[PDB]
RNA sequence: GUGGGAGAGGGUGGUGGAAUUCCCGGAGUAGCGGUGAAAUGCGCAGAUACCGGGAGGAACGCCGAUGGCGAAGGCAGCCACCUGGUCCACCCGUGACGCUGAGGCGCGAAAGCGUGGGGAGCAAACCGGAUUAGAUACCCGGGUAGUCCACGCCCUAAACGAUGCGCGCUAGGUCUCUGGGUCUCCUGGGGGCCGAAGCUAACGCGUUAAGCGCGCCGCCUGGGGAGUACGGCCGCAAGGCUGAAACUCAAAGGAAUUGACGGGGGCCCGCACAAGCGGUGGAGCAUGUGGUUUAAUUCGAAGCAACGCGAAGAACCUUAC
């Protein structure tokens, strides 16, 4: 289903390009580290692309993770 | 005979069997069980009740060294995976959390024929 | 039955005691539809319930069917190369059919030359617990759960 | 040309985390594994399950699409460098400089070959276990070449859209990716679906033509023999490209139709199974039959749907022997 309530709504004006932007990229991750979809995220082809772009990079850096644990079960 | 009362267990489930092991809170283990432990050969031990008698098993053994509360931490899909974490939870042994851990690579080892069918 | 759940074909009470389950039971120890023979069968081992314990008869009769209840019972089940006893509860009709099923017939295995006999003791036995018939729900019930692995074969 | 855009397009170097295997340490004990069941196998020289450390090789989860890039093969972790194609806007420059393209030259998945290197997982061959009537197989346990890198070679393919390339013309609707706009929508480039006219054997195609036209290339001319033989050219080899004949058949074949069928799917029935009560199969006898025997043992009936059947009446008769 995933009416949740998109990611990009509840959000303000913010930089897709941003791979320091911790407070907002955790927003766009799952209970676990997966990167959500757009379904989800509620981007749009282009900005979900540049989005995982930058993710990514911020892996790489540390600020966010690669996969985390599910709780719950 | 250590005296422990709070640490972790682990549940191992696959469609083959299903092991048990509790350890302290650094992940040392204290006690553990199976399928195979509990008394079922090849077949039965993955069934789910091998699995409720395994996660007893570890329950009770580990209750001995004086345990009394564990975090659940599943591992894998396989049967059994849930009357474990059942039995665990109404077994005294205060089940403080229940996390799903079961690894999964980013794509790194062709996996065997019997799991390939995925390219 | 692949139409409908066929209806539980009613009975008539009992010509005396004026209860079903009587009724029921007098059909099983009725043979090549001799209803009378059955009945007074039926009936002189309630005499000697009576001429041998202080209850009435009926309330032991109940007593009786009440431990040869099988509660699970185990079911063969084909598994994509297999054949495995599944346990699963015994329905509260099919539960009654077998206690009375297997009273007349642990009955009907014991010594006593005289029919009569054997029923009213075969009873008694099982009131108190012991006897064929409470041995079958026993081994039934042994087997139920002896398989307990393969509960997940709800069925 | 100037200005903008998207992209897993290519090459090189670097680099990140997950996972498998191995090694080291800890803790822990009797099994783990694997299957339809099992066994081989591994484990008290302590395996498996758990924690910490290390080594190494290969591949990149989510994003991810029904998406994008490339001429094709094909290309997805991240970073930088080097480099190809391409689209839009402006209308600025040249002024037919165009299309196609035998041969040539280059590229070309996998497997395979050569030299050297690497080798975690996987795995032809192979070594074993199981299955089977047999199992040189499907399933399980191992396992070498290989799979990976470099350099050289090979040149194949369901190398497929089974659809050569270019240009013009011929309704629309809708979804989508990327550019522009006065950004309800109009407009340009790409990916899909449904459809006008029209085309087609049919299925289908239908502004992404399989429509209507023009240009240039390649190719077909019944099936088998045969992608074989021979010759030639290429290759280290495997083999590749080109490519017959004798002989032989009336077919081989495309699409669609009605059925039948499926160890295909959905829905549904029947004493079909299940539930249950009685019985046959054992015995003796009755009766029919096979077989055998006989001068004759009259004939027919044959899985269901032949066998207490034609026989609702064989001592003579019936009665056919
Ligand atoms: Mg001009
Ligand atoms: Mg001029
Ligand atoms: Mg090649
Ligand atoms: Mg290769
Ligand atoms: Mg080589
Ligand atoms: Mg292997
Ligand atoms: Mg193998
Ligand atoms: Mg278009
Ligand atoms: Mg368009
Ligand atoms: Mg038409
Ligand atoms: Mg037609
Ligand atoms: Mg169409
Ligand atoms: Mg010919
Ligand atoms: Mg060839
Ligand atoms: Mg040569
Ligand atoms: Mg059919
Ligand atoms: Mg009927
Ligand atoms: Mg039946
Ligand atoms: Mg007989
Ligand atoms: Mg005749």
């Amino acid at each position: 289903p995933s009416r949740k309530a998109k990611v990009k709504a509840t959000l303000g004006e913010f930089d897709l390009r941003d791979y320091r932007n911790v407070e907002v990229l955790k927003r766009f991750l799952s209970e676990t580290g997966k990167i959500l979809p757009r379904r989800r995220t509620g981007l749009s082809g282009k900005e979900q692309r540049i989005l995982a772009k930058t993710i990514k990079r911020a892996r790489i850096l540390g600020l966010l993770p690669f996969t985390e644990k599910l709780v719950r079960k | 005979k250590r005296q422990v009362a709070s640490g972790r267990a682990y549940i191992h489930a696959s469609y083959n069997n299903t092991i048990v092991t509790i350890t302290d809170p650094d992940g040392n283990p204290i006690t553990w069980s199976s399928g195979g432990v509990i008394g079922y050969k090849g077949s039965r031990k993955g069934t789910p009740y091998a699995a409720q008698l395994a996660a007893l098993d570890a329950a009770k053994k580990a209750m001995a060294y004086g345990m009394q509360s564990v975090d659940v931490i599943v591992r894998g899909t396989g049967a059994g995976r849930e009357q474990a974490i059942r039995a665990l939870q109404a077994s005294g042994l205060q089940v403080k959390s229940i996390v799903d851990d079961t690894p999964v690579p980013h794509n790194g080892c062709r996996p065997k024929k019997k799991f390939r069918k995925a390219s | 039955a692949r139409r409908r759940r066929a209806e539980v074909r009613q009975l008539q009470p009992d010509l005396v005691y004026g209860d079903v389950l009587v009724t029921a039971f007098i059909n099983k120890i009725m043979r090549d539809g001799k209803k009378n023979l059955a009945a007074r069968i039926f009936y002189d081992a309630c005499k000697i319930i009576q001429e041998k314990t202080g209850q009435e008869p009926l309330k032991v009769f109940k007593q009786a069917v009440e431990n040869v209840k099988p509660r699970m019972e185990v079911r063969s089940r084909r598994v994509g190369g297999a054949n495995y006893q599944v346990p699963m509860e015994v329905s509260p009709r099919r539960q009654q059919s077998l206690a009375l099923r297997w009273l007349v017939q642990a009955a009907n295995q014991r010594p006593e030359r005289r029919a009569a006999v054997r029923i009213a003791h075969e009873l008694m036995d099982a009131a108190e617990g012991k006897g064929g018939a409470v041995k079958k729900k026993e081994d039934v019930e042994r087997m139920a759960e002896a398989n307990r692995a393969y509960a997940h074969y709800r069925w």
